[PDB]
């Protein structure tokens, strides 16, 4: 069907400047627009603009001088590019497309690009087992000391989800984030099934298993 | 800019019950309106078009009305996974502009959570920091109090506490509690005792253990 | 209220 892919997760330095791709699929570029909002604490959900099917672009009021639009036809990939970022630009980018060539109604969502605007520096997390120790055992894994946000954290490769919580992440006094992921399985099966929290850090692209057993 | 403003900002109901959502606008958009349902970690899900209009595989229960500046979207009989935050779009006038959004939480019965307890790991010891951290595990209503204790000591401004959403299926919430210490304090230190207060506890339940069992 | 981006949910 109708996806719209955008790329991952990163840092930009203040003054700096933002580039996300979107990759679509399931229709053309040259029959639909591309619509570009984004999410933010300071202002919620924000209409930025839009290329459509002919190469035009519109721009919200308050970006038309730092922000660009382009797009690939053929490689059906849309270019967000934005100058000048500030503190207050951090927020989560979509691109996104409506239901009819020329509406706003907006049917389809990339996954979001959650963008952080700051001056300091990309760390990847330790991964630390919890290990466990009415026959439900609880164990999880404590993904510490990275930055920025986000880490997805995912059990045996996505086949484990009953009883899954990834906690939100906080930030600690260092500055550097840090969370939980717990999930609760039967006791009798901590010796015959392995428990692997798979964790990706894509701001530094950290990669980490970490199995989690009885200590 | 239309401004769209919605309300309540938070909405709790129990399943079964009709909820409404409201979104007025700051001059009249005909029935230029559009909803959206968010997600824990997800992307907006658009509900309703224009006011009323259904959209493709969403459930029957959702229904939109409204004209000119007063408009409500509608679940008849909430459910579970129906969690979310929900959001109203203009488009009479450019540019399209987007509520502030309003939380639908949903009642359920009391529920005590299931306390755990998880030293920290020797691989942690090694960097020297020490992570003690005190899981709650699908309780309601989300309220509830941890008190850490060394060695008797209460333990205050070293702990941090993160708190899920609500569960999509069972509507139970769950928390962590992480108590970090330096590893030459955790080792000048033997029991580790979190203590939790619940409302579906006649009395607080601890969880401890002594350092190298 | 406020959204929060760790979430994407809306707190306080």
């Amino acid at each position: 069907q109708v996806q719209l892919k955008q790329s991952g997760p990163g840092l930009v330095q203040p003054s700096q400047s933002l580039s996300i791709t979107c990759t679509v699929s399931g229709f053309s570029l040259t029959n639909y627009g591309v619509h570009w909002v984004r999410q933010s604490p300071g202002k919620g959900l924000e209409w930025l603009g839009v290329i459509w099917s002919g190469g035009n672009t519109d721009y919200n009021t308050p970006f038309t001088s730092r922000l660009s639009i382009n797009k690939d036809n053929s490689k059906s990939q849309v270019f967000f590019k934005m100058n000048s970022l500030q503190s207050n630009d951090t927020a989560i980018y979509y691109c996104a497309r409506a239901l009819t060539y020329y509406d706003y109604e907006f049917a389809y969502w990339g996954q979001g690009t959650l963008v952080t605007v700051s001056a300091a520096s990309t760390k990847g997390p330790s991964v630390f087992p919890l290990a466990p120790s009415g026959g439900t055992a609880a164990l999880g894994c404590l993904v510490k000391d990275y930055f920025p946000e986000p880490v997805t954290v995912s059990w045996n490769s996505g086949a484990l989800t009953s009883g899954v919580h990834t906690f939100p992440a906080v930030l600690q006094s260092s500055g550097l984030y840090s969370l939980s992921s717990v999930v609760t399985v039967p006791s009798s099966s901590l010796g015959t099934q392995t428990y692997i929290c798979n964790v990706n850090h894509k701001p530094s692209n950290t990669k980490v298993d970490k199995r989690v057993e009885p200590k | 800019d239309i401004l769209l403003t919605q309300s309540p900002v938070i909405l709790s109901v129990s399943p079964g019950e009709r909820v409404s959502f409201s979104c007025r606008a700051s001059q009249s958009i005909g029935t230029n309106i559009h909803w959206y349902q968010q997600r824990t970690n997800g992307s907006p899900r658009l509900l309703i078009k224009y006011a009323s209009e259904s959209i493709s595989g969403i459930p029957s229960r959702f229904s939109g009305s409204g004209s000119g500046t007063d408009f409500t979207l509608s679940i008849n009989s909430v459910e579970s996974e129906d969690i979310a935050d929900y959001y109203c779009q203009q488009n009479n006038n450019w540019p399209t502009t987007f509520g502030a959004g309003t939380k639908l939480e949903l009642k359920r019965t009391v529920a005590a959570p299931s306390v755990f307890i998880f030293p920290p790991s020797d691989e942690q010891l090694k960097s020297g920091t020490a992570s003690v951290v005190c899981l709650l595990n699908n309780f309601y209503p989300r309220e509830a109090k941890v008190q850490w204790k060394v060695d008797n000591a209460l333990q205050s401004g070293n702990s941090q506490e993160s708190v899920t959403e609500q569960d999509s299926k069972d509507s139970t919430y769950s928390l962590s509690s992480t108590l970090t210490l330096s590893k030459a304090d955790y080792e000048k230190h033997k029991v580790y005792a979190c203590e939790v207060t619940h409302q579906g506890l006649s009395s607080p339940v601890t969880k401890s253990f002594n350092r190298g069992a | 209220g406020q959204y929060d981006l760790s979430t994407r949910r809306l707190k306080g």
